[PDB]
DNA sequence: CCAGTCTGTAGCACTGTGTAAGACAGGCCAGATC
DNA sequence: GATCTGGCCTGTCTTACACAGTGCTACAGACTGG
DNA sequence: CCAGTCTGTAGCACTGTGTAAGACAGGCCAGATC
DNA sequence: GATCTGGCCTGTCTTACACAGTGCTACAGACTGG
């Protein structure tokens, strides 16, 4: 629980407050920069190194029977872990491009070969999503699961643009959440299945979930409807069945009532929450640590590092998980002259 | 007599008055001399609201796409209604802009006197031209930077009314009733949204010009119905985008950006494939066929590398979303000409083809023996940068007999002699406001010409044009004929126009701003909405 | 119906309009509407000549000392012929300024309507007024920081004309032809020189200021003869300068500044003697006898040390080089009041007699609770400086009731109380326009109340008086009186008029500069010098 | 012949680019400082101290029987040396006081007593002049010398405003030369006693002179007249042969055309000359030394050492002599932002 | 004679700009001392 | 004989405040027709 | 018809502001190598 | 199998240029009276 200020040495015009680290195989992987894909990064996808408190950025390649992916903003990630078929995976699906439009259309992305020499290859298949598809929204939830002894993944929450009848040119930029039907997305084929639980009251966004051992956890999130952010943590339990994916729910007493978190994994199952925002308005500055099994939630106040006065006393500020208790984060640098680099890395550490 | 209270509103707008100083002169000339000269404050403002966007009722055949039916909507918050929730992105960047369609129905009543006397003039009856009108709106959009002031950058869409014709009821492939007449003066281009943001960022840029280009995109399918001169009317409506300098063109476009391999806009040519043979190249590049390449980039259907699809696809990386017409720009257009005639004279100076390795130095040395030279004769000291006037009289035979002076040889002379005398033929030929009219001569010759031009330099000059032509070099090159011919005219359409805007948008900022930025923009755009109305024009005589 | 040229100058000048977009505006209502309302450019100019200073021939009896005859020059450049070599201190100082006789003349002629209508109303003859005028002038001088612009101090000096009486032929105390009715509105406050320097340095500021000192200093001898309704006349003139801030009054008249120990401007006065006993003194300072005294300083003609010299002399220790009355400022004169009331409250809260070593924190717990008071009945937030309106709302009887709830002792309650009511007994003694008018009946009383005043603080608050006085305190409790008897008010003769002015000066520049520093100067003092005449204002009438 | 860029402490805002250094009894004295004399310093005669390029200024005091002076801008120095009847002293005429007019009225400065604790006391003795009076004039120069075997002063030179009669408030700050008639001041008592000499074609200003053996050299100045800087060295030969004091003067071939030049005395009469300005416009980079004897000048171009590029490159620069080859000079530093002690300092010292 | 109705003028909400009244500090001097 | 510290004092920064302008707005007043 | 007399407009002298066309460097990759 | 440098590419700073306003000025041009 400790903070070191870092430094965006260059290519620090690229990191906008929406934006994903992917955490596999040693180093960590950028996604979602500010603009199209330049032509130094044909694929957008970076590679991230710190050294010594420094930031630095390298340009990442891709393979050859891959796609290529458009740089989404704040869409859903999902470590699909390392199993059969082909370990280890991310599952991206969708966020809005830099055009605000949105994907509905699901991407798979995995390693190939490497190095050579500090080098790595990447591919990227579209996989297709038949169904019952799920609507193309941001800020929502996919999280893998595994029960006797199927793999799939699960999908809740988001929003979206209100539905083409009434979208207007005076609320085509107004959002609404989308309606809380849960998805379940089967990798192959992409028969996906959509079903619904009178527990699902209002479907929230930007809600940190948390899947294990075909056992889902959802925390506190942010609703617009009602304008609260509710303290219910939701908890569901979902079986293969087959041929019937049958599921069920169940509210629990406590949940945090935070939204836009960043969740670090630790332990097998020990995930420290610094969290992005309590209330509308006051961003939370504390932290919060949560075990799991199949009792649920172990819930804890670990150490709260003293923030420096700049970041405490900032409006905003995100970042992501650089993975084993390290995490980046970040706040706009607010005054002047503006770098334009006007983003003030912290690397934050547990224990 | 009394004053006309449209002259009085006229009469603060086009001088930049203040408000309180309006007042004040009109107080002082009220209780001088016995007369009413100046209507007073409120009832001129309510005199104004009549020529705002929102006050004449119309109607549309059929109901647009996804569009409130509402027609006396003011100035709409330019967010469009952002979630101003802080876990989102935020919901800060300011902008005030009117509605597309009221818009343009405010300018077309407002141009209704000249439809009704280009009616009158062509004898063509009333009762029978109810239907077929057919106009034509070049749009421009431009970013503006650093507003002066002790809030820096700015993006500014403004369109313009080009031409309005007649289709009833035969072929008439063309019944000019109304061309406007300088296209590119300020006076005429009207302001349509306002954007505190940056030109750079594709995301704000986007995000706020959605529901303009949304606008855009159900517009052109049904009609509009009008009511002027007392009769209901159907308009048509096209719209040739043109107005943007080609760094926009292509961030629009999705192709990169700017110093690329993939130089034309319109062909498919690289550098070297346009090197090596010039003048024969089809326009190809399209809009639809854009996106379709972008499909084609980013479903990879056919495995290939990074390069190899890149190559394939022609440059295509981002998906494009605003139909721009690829037209040359006339405004520069030869900047890029003239420092490369420039560069030209830089190396015949020192003979190039038989030391093709000169040193740091000894171009600098026959750059400013030239530069002594052209001193001498023509009278033009040393320039940084090819602007307008420096490229106009330089590119010119007398220059290029004084440059004849100091290379040695005799045959380089006729050489660059023929070079510039096609150059200047064809210069014209572009830069005309209708070259259908002005000087269709070059026009029928422009094809023969730069051929000739291109053998020219491909046999003369090639020691430099091997894989490399610079960019303006290209379309000025390949496709010029058949750009004016596709649409008329060249000059007639550059984005100059609302580049000479820039300057009155940022003196409206200093004298008539309320200020504070909720209500600045929205006053901003007001005036200048009516310092650009032909009534108010048309008020302001001055024979 | 044409409208008079002087009106449209008028109409130009009076609402900080252009010369572009008059001309712009003026060829509008001409063209549009049948007449010629506005007169042209060139010949509004040409009317305009006569009102500036330069034009109307006068004579001067006697011969002026060291002063050209010549009566037509307009804009003198100020440095007044500095010797341009590079070894002498530089000639870099920008200057401008009209020559004072001309535009003392040229303000007469102006006021030439007034002096004739008050010359109908008193009834007097024409044939036997033409010898005995008496002219009063209140100059100003200032210093005006930072012109906004993307040339940062300044120094602007003005004169007005307070009161015009006559003369003949009796003993005529006083016979008041004219007396201006707002001596401190910017709208009669006439620029007559403006200097690009810094108010600081003593070096430049006396360099240029020279000559127009070395004017005055030549024209309280001799009389003016102007032509005016018909009849040539002669003028006297007093100078009773008095637009000087504290320190500025120091810095010309000699004396240190600020924080000295000789407070006092008028008496000998230092802290102590002057703490001790408050309102018994009488006003000894003057201009001749500051000059004796620094000659008894720069001689020291009996050897006396530095420090017993400097309490010999009192405080004496520059030559002051500008005669100035030394008046009592009415603009703050209550600050330091107010203030003083603020620190006897914040006292009273604690017990200050009883404890009289307060920590760094009890002052700042009694000060809060004060705040925290004030803010429940009289409902003032919590400042930093008793600014004006602070000033005027906390000084009242209803605020010292209020500061009486927390003071737990009955009897400081009544003292303050007293304290209070004198106190307002005797601000409007000074502050007002004319007290010999508005209100005599206080200033009949003000000795009474003063003593009454000082008894009660000499016999209550004595606890932070012992030698310690504020320095406005001093003179408003010792010579007000004096004062008042001297000039017949007060507040009539406040520097703020010249200050307000400073808000007009910044204006042009930003409007109407050339711009060019050698212009720009020129072009400001013109169009302020047009803005301040009486007649253009008679023009505007706004009934 | 070397510089260093000195520093300004504290007491910076108080030099001005007329000025003067007296140079006795080790610790040298700094005179005229810009506005009239403070609280602080109730004198306004300043000591100066350089300790490892830091240039210190500290408060003089006086005696209890002197006078006190105002601070003189432009005046002429001249060092009545060390002899009867009380060495050693200084004699100040006349300058012009920080209001723009002129003292008419010399000086003479010496030294009382000290320390004890690094302190000093000064005496400034009002010395009438009787005449034959000179003018109030500035820029004029004056000497000391000693012709069997009296010792007396010459004075010459000198610019003025106008005479009172065509001054006008147009021309209240034109100056014209004075008329050239040397002035010999008797030290006591004052009967100064005017003299001309048909060499004295026309009276210049701010011309350096040298004095030695009742003989006197006077280099080249300014004159405002011809708007030429002559190149004619003057040199002249008074003697007291009582009760008249008989002068002469020869015009001589070479004489440096420099104008505000700050002479440093390094051996008993050798002086090497900084200079100020060649021209009207370029002002001298080089430097120069004078020897001399009854022979006359010896001329010499010793080594010029290379300036800094702001000090070469800008308008205007001036200074003092801080004795003993050891001299100080100063620039307005020309830039933003004004600091406001905008005089930046060099010390420079022979070999 | 009085209602209606206009028109002028005052006031509101907003940020940018000068001022100068106090925060202060540190630096010299007197004192307190080595 | 030589050296450091509280007193104070004044030149420097800073920040609460006043107010400038601007357009929009609402009431009060004064005309004008019945 | 012709001259005087007006009048509108173009042009001059000046700094201050935006622009973007080149100066460039440096940093990664390919190349050249350990 | 692992490491450094010239090529070049491109994002970054900077500086010559156009030109904006502004008052003053001079010329041409056109009215209007003899
Ligand atoms: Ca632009
Ligand atoms: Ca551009
Ligand atoms: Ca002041
Ligand atoms: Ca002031
Ligand atoms: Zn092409
Ligand atoms: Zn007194």
């Amino acid at each position: 629980m400790s903070l070191q200020p870092l430094t965006a040495v260059n290519c620090g015009s690229l990191v906008q407050p929406g934006f994903s680290l992917l955490d596999l195989e040693g180093d960590v992987y950028l996604f979602g920069q500010k603009g199209w894909p330049k032509r130094s990064c044909p694929t957008g996808i970076f590679g991230v190194r710190i050294k010594k408190g420094e930031l630095k950025l390298r340009a990442i390649s891709f393979s050859n029977n891959s796609s290529y992916l458009p740089p989404l903003r704040c869409p859903a990630i999902a470590h699909f872990e390392a199993q059969d078929g082909k370990p280890e995976c991310y599952l991206i699906h969708g966020g809005r491009t830099p055009n605000n439009e949105l994907s509905s259309s699901l991407y798979m992305l995995s390693v190939d070969s490497r190095g050579c020499n500090r080098k790595v290859t990447l591919r990227c298949e579209e996989k297709e999503l038949v169904g019952d598809v799920p609507s193309a929204r941001y800020g929502h939830t996919l999280s893998v699961i595994n029960s006797r002894g199927k793999t799939a993944c699960v999908l809740f929450g988001g929003r979206s643009y209100m539905p083409p009848t009434e979208r207007t040119t005076q609320n085509w930029n107004s959002v609404v959440d989308c309606p809380p039907q849960v998805y379940l997305i089967d990798l192959e084929f992409g028969c996906c299945t959509a079903h619904t639980l009178p527990e699902l009251t209002d479907g929230q966004s930007f809600h940190v979930a948390l899947a294990r051992q075909d056992c889902v956890y959802f925390l506190g999130g942010h609703i617009l409807s009602s304008d609260c952010r509710p303290s219910r943590l939701i908890r569901l339990h979902v079986e293969l069945l087959l041929g019937s994916p049958v599921l069920t729910c169940t509210i629990l007493h406590e949940g945090l009532t935070i939204t836009s978190a960043i969740a670090s994994p630790i332990g097998y199952h020990e995930y420290i929450i610094f969290g992005g925002y309590q209330s509308e308005t006051q961003k939370r500055m504390e932290c919060t640590y949560v075990g799991l099994d199949d009792v649920g939630v172990h819930m804890e106040s670990r150490e709260p590092p003293q923030w420096t006065s700049e970041i405490s006393h900032s409006r905003t500020w995100f970042g992501g998980s650089l993975g084993k208790g390290t995490a980046l984060v970040a706040i706009p640098s607010e005054g002047n002259p503006t770098p334009p680099e006007a983003y003030h890395f912290y690397q934050v550490s547990f224990q | 007599f009394g004053l006309h209270p449209a002259v009085c509103l006229a009469i603060r707008v086009n001088t930049f008055l203040s408000c309180s100083q309006y007042h004040k002169m009109y107080r002082t000339v009220k209780a001088t001399s016995g007369r009413q000269i100046f209507q007073p404050l409120h009832t001129l403002r309510n005199a104004e609201k009549e020529l705002l966007p929102g006050f004449h009722q119309f109607e549309w055949q059929p109901a647009l796409k996804n569009v409130s039916t509402s027609w006396d909507v003011g100035i709409i918050d330019g967010l469009s209604g952002w979630t101003v929730s802080v876990d989102d992105v935020p919901a800060d960047t300011i902008s005030r802009r009117f509605r597309y369609d009221v818009a343009l129905v405010s300018a077309l009543k407002d141009l209704e006197e000249d439809i009704m006397e280009g009616l009158r003039e062509r004898a063509l009856d009333d009762s029978m031209c109810t239907s077929g009108f057919t106009v034509v709106v070049k749009e421009s959009c431009d970013g503006m930077g650093d507003v002066s002031e002790k809030p820096e950058k700015a993006v500014r869409f403004s369109f313009t009314i080009m031409s309005i014709s007649i289709r009833l009821e035969g072929e008439d492939d063309g019944i000019t009733i109304f061309q406007e007449q300088k296209p590119n003066s300020e006076l005429s281009c009207r302001p349509l949204c306002l954007m505190f943001v940056d030109e750079s960022d594709h995301e704000t840029l986007t995000a706020i010009l959605g529901p303009v280009v949304a606008e855009r995109k159900a517009m052109m399918e049904s009609r509009l119905i009008i009511s002027v001169g007392g009769l209901l009317r159907s308009f048509r409506f096209f719209f040739r985008g043109t107005g943007y300098d080609e760094k926009m063109v292509r961030e629009m476009e999705g192709l990169e950006a700017s110093g690329s391999t993939y130089i034309c806009t319109l062909c498919d040519s690289t550098r070297a494939e346009a090197s090596q043979n010039m003048v024969l190249h089809s326009i190809t590049r399209s809009h639809d066929e854009n996106l379709e390449r972008y499909e084609i980039w980013r479903k990879n259907p056919f495995s290939e590398s990074a390069d190899e699809l890149r190559d394939r696809v022609k440059g295509v990386s981002a998906k494009p979303f605003m139909e721009t017409q690829p037209t040359l720009d006339a405004l520069h257009c030869d900047i890029g000409n003239a420092t490369e005639f420039y560069k030209i004279f830089q190396d015949e100076i020192g003979e190039v083809y038989q030391k093709p390795n000169p040193s740091r130095e000894e171009r600098r040395r026959w750059r400013s023996t030239l530069d002594k030279q052209l001193r001498k004769k023509m009278k033009l000291k040393p320039v940084m940068r090819m602007n307008g006037n420096y490229a106009r009289r330089l590119m010119t035979r007398e220059a290029v007999e004084a440059v004849c002076e100091l290379v040695p040889s005799e045959e380089r002379r006729e050489a660059l002699l023929k070079l510039m005398d096609l150059y200047l033929q064809m210069k014209p030929v572009w830069r005309s406001t209708c070259p259908s009219r002005d000087c269709p001569d070059q026009l029928c010759q422009y094809s023969y010409n730069s051929q000739q031009f291109a053998d020219l330099l491909s046999s003369m000059f090639k020691y430099r044009y091997d894989g490399k032509i610079t960019n303006y070099l290209h379309k000025t090159l390949a496709h010029v004929p058949e750009i004016v011919e596709r649409d008329g005219s060249i000059g007639a359409w550059a984005s100059e126009g609302n580049e000479s805007g820039n300057k009155l948008f940022r003196r409206f900022r200093k004298m008539n701003a309320r200020q504070s930025k909720t209500f600045e923009l929205e006053d901003i755009l007001k005036h200048h909405w009516l310092y650009t109305s032909k009534y108010l024009q048309k008020f302001m005589e001055a024979h």
